[PDB]
């Protein structure tokens, strides 16, 4: 094997699809969701 | 709120984007209308 498929998962989608309130409670939370999407893509262009 | 460059330009916390590609959390279509389905019960009371 040489490449892994390349997931990409949405955060807000994924915690608080559709709803104001779970995500200004997880606003509180700094960039962990964000991080772990940015390493997601770094995955994929590694990948690539 | 403008443009995506200056989205673009929010989501690398910098005045000055590089040659790339980036975005954000995902637009979604929203709901045009409500559409309620329930059955046509046949059975009255007997009021009558």
């Amino acid at each position: 094997p040489v490449s892994m498929t390349k997931t990409s998962v949405d955060c807000t989608m994924y915690i608080c699809g559709d709803s104001t309130e779970c995500s200004n409670l997880l606003l509180q939370y700094g960039s962990f969701c964000t991080q772990l999407n940015r390493a997601l893509t770094g995955i994929a262009v590694e990948q690539d | 709120a403008l443009d995506p460059l200056s989205e673009t330009k929010c989501t690398l916390k910098s005045f000055t984007v590089e040659k790339g590609i980036y975005q954000t959390s995902n637009f979604r279509v929203q709901p045009t209308e409500s559409i309620v389905r329930f059955p046509n019960i046949t059975n009255l009371c007997p009021f009558g």
